[PDB]
């Protein structure tokens, strides 16, 4: 389940004598400041060690400058030393290595590089007294960074700040990318992140049952477009969104399951706002849904469904609304849809949770951590990242959840994915819209629904960092543009 | 070239 | 406040002899000729003095052209010399410069190059006479003309000519930019302006309240794009615009704003017009304002308060039309408004300013000169370029004025900014509704009404001259695709 | 002073454990195959293991390989296994790797690449049974082959094959070079060869008193061109060479000199063929020398003497054939010369090494193998590459030895350093001529002798090197004409 | 005559203020260090400053860098300031600039840029006490170091080292350089030297009759290549050398004066001596000279004056060779010889000065400082680069002297000019030779004896400069390879 | 390089 | 860069 | 661009 016990078991099982593993880790460290850095020759190297093994790292670390850069410094900051940490303080002694107990706040002007191994993994406690007043210290030095593991203290379990952390310009963690690296606002502590093999068993690597999601992973889920074929073979979406209100919504959901290669899009949107979609994109199929007051409601519910019948996936939520009629309209559509959902916005704004228990067909939520909120009833920090929160919750109803957020966490309770790519130019409205449309449309192809959560996760962030100008200015317009290149870059 | 890292 | 108290403080206070001030000034102005001209040596010097500073600094770039060049002639035009010009004026002469006191106009057929040092900053009266014959011969001359200061003839404090100016290809001033420079038509004949750094306390050049809108400015106003973001983060807009006559002007606002990185935009539009903008920009969210006869009444005020309620700055006036139902329901509307306002075109046109001074929330107006003369009940050329009609305006209405022309004016009162980006490609509807969006995206973003003013002029203009062909093809659309790009640029 | 001795010292008195030495070894070899292949997954590698810690460290590799190539197989030939190679084969067969005792001949063609680790250093007996048919069956294999330490089969401590070696494409060693990579026939035998660091103490690896000659080690010796210089500075040198028979010589060891930048060359040549010199390079004097007989003879001695006197250094040899009147010559005046000598070719044959001893004054001999043969009365293979014979002569005679070869070896009997710069383009006559020269040039510039033979032999070999087109075309004219840009590309 | 005369004319008699003329010189400073670090805003300067002009330029650089660059430190030295360096004190303490007196050697450190202003020109004193200490240690800094006017230390009118000096990267003077800035050792302790204009009248600037040689005047002194012109035009050269000795001075000397583009080269060289040079080089005429013992002498003055007849120069010396019998041919022949004269090397070391007084015909001699000593029985060290001993030697003989060295001094005793090009692969035999027959050439084809020397000189160091490779690997041969290419790269 | 001259 | 492994 | 300074 995770790196401790992957350690251990590598120690105790394998027979890797624990000195071995630190050797590498240390080493490692060496040589990815060395590749981040170039000759380290020139540099002054300040390592910051502390009692646990991370500082037993950083002795490696330091150890291993020792002779071959302009100088090295270790400032020892613990009280007292693991075994492993011990035996490296003393060979860096026998190695002739300067150590001082005492951080004075001038000292790091001497050097070019800090070198922070003062805490690793399994940080549980808040860091308040002289190691806070060091680790301010060093974040104001402006000097270059490197943590060894994980920038102290930051949560190696959930990326949270234990009220102060090293921010590192380089990071070098061994086996694997750790939770922390990777949620924020841990992952913006890190820098740059490089994950070493230290020699762990790959099987023991694999064990892992949480993960990045990579360029390579979705090249491989991405569904074949065999020669011959038709439209029929890539499958058939309803999307059920808009409303008087909300007339975009429709046509950013339904672009986004053609520009991923779906067959036939259909929207059910409330006329005359369904002539919005085509008028933009005469490819999509825009129905008219005859509604009393601009929305959906029971009167509607037929009429979806004999649009469901012949389509593969149903896309419910974009743009419909909050009141009343929607509420009854999405719950007792959901509860009689006997095909997957997606299911977004406004759609999850209105869920009944019990309704997504009872269905026999799959489903997809696609939150962000405020539609997540409301959704549990708890508070959005107390949701935020909270990918045990996630998986449970997926568990619980038989959904693949889609916690969206910098870092997008994809899970059906069993695995859990964490998606990195994207830029804030996905904070903006309409982004999301894309999303599920995307979702629909891979689910549509073939892919299960937290295969198409996956690759599509990771497409929509992609398609946003191709953008070709300042994120900040990239609309959902632009990001559907962007989807084929992202999907041609992909292999 | 991959045998010691692994990117993000 | 101003430059020649700087000068004379620097002489009086901080001791620099104002000969060497001089000497700097003419220098000066013969390294800019340098570095505008390349190598010197080939060409003739027609140097025009008068009897003031400006012309000593001509004095001191004649005599610096001694034995350098091919030719240098001085026409000294003055009839009294003062201290420091006759001081330089006598040292021309003793290392054997020629001057002459006769401007015979085939004088200029000799010379390639006309320095203009006859009339200095605060020229106050008409240019008459022989004065004014020799400055349309210079201008009618066809030779590269290089003014001291300021073209002769240019109002240094407001830009205007009296009666007539020399239009110079280089301008080389000392300290800062004068505001004669920086208005028009000041700022077209002024040519290529160069400042140059001739001692003055740097303390005393930033003593000066009125500046140009640099990129490095704008660079550092931008607001922060935080990795662990979501779409609130950058705020909420409500755009009040459109009615049945105008009905693009709400589509080119709220898309402004999207453009600058504003994470949600809503308008306000009469049904059908309302749809118009999500058939365009489906990102945007169109909300259908049910009205009588195509315009905002009173019978809106209390949606658009609702609508209020849950965004951060309120845009109103793009496109509303001018009738009493628009001028009642947007004085009800600003008077009980808590929220910025970002008041535009014919919200001005209707505005009450009693409103205004009793709002205890910030506005900017963004009036062009017409809107501006109709506001304040003053003709457009009593109000075009009138910089501190501008500050009184804002000063006793507690407003940000951004007042458009070719060299905008941004103004709260205290601190006034000059905006010289753009071309005439901006001298098209749209492009105000454009800006009007920029500005209510930069505020809600959380930039101050004048830090967002100011940002949105610089690049609302510089995405003008990012357009690829002819300026006068530029309309607002393009200039929407522009702004990402000009944002990009900035950094 | 070496290896084994190293290790040793880092693991009981620095405190390494053995262990990780080892580790540190391995996976050295799996990044140096990495950046001679690429990337490694797509191979399968045979790893071949002996029971030495040499296998240690092949079972490292195999271990670092398994999970993340194509095929990792070991081939265990051992009969017992050190402490530290069961450990490391115990821990491979825990991650799984598969370990056979047999090699059958076959298995080779399963495979892409031959880890060989069967043999590591001070390997001292001759390999024959099935060891041999092993390596030879592995040569044949066409393979890519990368040995551990040094390819088996090598001596460690001569280059020489005992009886037969691996035949390696890579070579990683650990620490330092071994005297086998760097004499041949084991330099050919270790291809491409990479030093890798494995943690020993910096100051241990610098406590060997054997190196190879690098650039930035000659880049270091190179003396001062400061620019308010004469030629005096730069010292003069007079070559004693030449006979009626051995007429060009002289010009190459003289323009030798010169390419080095020596302020003043003089040469000593029997009247006429002093005259072929200066047609050849006007630049030098070639003073006529008049003999009885076309060669040097007691005759000369005075005013070779008297030549001496207004120089810094000497060479002689270099085309002066042997008879007894150049021995009595040759002998009378290195017993009389107050001067530095560098003693080449015919002087060295006719070396009466009684007179070296009794020399107060310094000298350089370079002989060839065969030369140094005749001069210790030894065969030629007994002197090959015989670096404690060479510098036991040194040490007893108080001179430099330049023993050359493809690998040339300088050393003043404490200090010696290795040459492999070159190529076969210096089988040819004449190129020793030249790097006679090149030594008393340095000399006379003020480097030691020991200092000018390190130097020179490096850039005789480098200026070989960058001949432009085939290298056995390659004459000592065309070598002259390349030592300033091999003295360029130094720096 | 020099410089502190005009600053006192400039001054007292044109009028300008010595305190315009500082400020020009501090401007001119940061000019200068701004066009060779880039943007100085990043920049920590420690300026030092005497209570000499020096120091008030040094004021004149800090004041003008406050407020702009990072840092700005003062280090007064003196004890008492000039008014001028007072009032820039004064000035630089009202802008707020920041004064120590005492120099802590730490400081430097806390600094990028040391701005020596010390001691400027016409320093006399050998420097001791703490002004030597920090001199020492500001050149031990290793920090960036601008000297204003002169490194100080250095004699400005000698370029000697008053027992200690700054060694500048960057030295920036005012007017002209001075001779301390292109005599050695001042010459390497100037770094990169700027010239600025500091608003000297033109007149005084060229009032100055001691030049540095540039490209612009010698391609003006350069010989016209008329399409309609043969052999004769372009004229006749005797070069009377060599010796049995010196076979192939004559060869480089002849040489020399074909590729300065001479039409007739004509040797005079003993017999069998004289055929070497036709071997390398054809189009030589070489003519034998019988001799007794392979030298000139008195039998061979008939000879040589006839041979002399129908040419326009003699050049005679290279390699001629020292014994009494040369002496007597030498002096008859130059006693005797109504032509001009080079007169070179070994004829210069037998020359009788009486004799060179006592021609109607003009004369060049080219001696290296040692052969300058004997000629006229001073030390070395009395005559390297005395150029008033050079002037008053020219003048007292009538003769033009080149007196050769890193810069070489060319004098007619009235006109008196430094050449800089060069390097030390001129420090080689042969280089002189080349020389030699170059300024015969220039002679030949009708230039003065001076104008000769002067491009001659010029361009056999610009030739060495074009060597491709390292310069000490430049010998004649090459040099007069390069020759045509320097002729080409002056135009 | 900017200590002389600003630009607009 | 040079940490690891030096040349010949 | 030569009014300022002068080479060497």
């Amino acid at each position: 389940h995770h790196m401790k016990e992957i350690d251990e078991l590598t120690i105790k099982e394998y027979g890797v004598d624990s000195r071995i593993l630190m050797e590498r880790a240390g080493i490692s460290v060496v040589l990815a400041m060395e590749e981040e850095l170039g000759n380290l020759s020139d540099y002054r190297f300040l390592v910051l060690c502390g009692g646990g093994n991370n500082g037993g790292d950083g002795f490696v670390v330091a150890r291993n400058l020792l002779g071959v850069v302009k100088d090295v410094l270790v400032v020892f900051l613990g009280k007292k030393k693991t075994p492993d940490c011990e035996y490296n303080y003393g060979l860096y002694k026998k190695f002739g290595g300067k150590v001082v107990e005492q951080f004075e706040p001038s000292i790091l002007n001497e050097f070019d590089v800090v070198v922070d191994a003062i805490f690793g993994t399994g940080l549980r406690g808040e860091i308040t007294g002289e190691y806070a007043e060091i680790i301010n210290l060093v974040n104001k030095s402006g000097k270059v960074v490197v943590s060894v593991d994980v920038p102290s203290g930051i949560d190696s379990n959930t990326g949270k700040v234990l009220r102060t952390a090293v921010k590192a310009d380089l990071t070098v963690t061994f086996g694997v990318p750790k939770i922390g690296h990777i949620l924020f606002p841990g992952r913006d502590l890190t820098g740059k992140l490089k994950v070493a093999n230290i020699g762990h068993p790959v099987h023991l690597i694999n064990s892992i049952n949480r993960y990045v999601i990579t360029r390579e992973m979705v090249r491989s889920l991405l569904p074949e477009r065999p020669r011959d074929s038709h439209k029929g073979t890539y499958g058939k979406v309803l999307i059920i969104a808009g409303s008087r209100l909300y007339s975009g919504a429709p046509v950013l959901s339904g672009m986004g399951s053609l520009k991923v290669g779906t067959g036939l899009v259909k929207l059910a949107v409330p006329f005359p706002q369904n002539l919005i979609a085509t008028s933009r994109f005469p490819e999509l199929i825009s129905v008219p849904i005859d509604t009393e007051k601009g929305f959906f409601s029971l009167q509607n519910l037929q009429e979806c469904l004999e649009l469901s019948k012949d389509v593969d996936v149903v896309a419910i939520g974009p743009g419909l609304g909050n009141n009343e009629h929607v509420r009854e309209f999405v719950n007792e559509f959901l509860k009689t849809l006997e095909k997957p959902a997606v299911i977004d916005a406004d759609a999850i704004n209105v869920l009944d949770t019990s309704v997504l228990k009872e269905r026999k067909s799959p489903a997809v939520l696609t939150p962000h951590p405020g539609e997540m909120a409301r959704l549990v009833k708890k508070t959005v920090g107390d949701v935020k990242y909270n990918y045990e929160l996630a998986e449970e919750f997926a568990k619980e109803n038989d959904c693949v959840l889609v916690l969206k957020s910098a870092t997008t966490i994809v899970t059906d309770g069993e695995k859990t994915l964490f998606n990195i790519t994207g830029n804030t130019g996905l904070s903006k409205g309409g982004s999301g819209d894309v999303l599920t449309g995307m979702i629909a449309g891979f689910i549509a192809q073939g892919l299960s629904p937290l295969e198409a959560s996956t690759v599509s996760v990771y497409l929509h962030g992609f398609a946003a960092e191709l953008f070709e100008q300042d994120e900040r200015g990239l609309t959902a317009s632009e990001l559907l543009r962007l989807i084929p290149e992202a999907i041609r870059r992909l292999k | 070239x991959x045998w010691x890292f692994h990117x993000x």
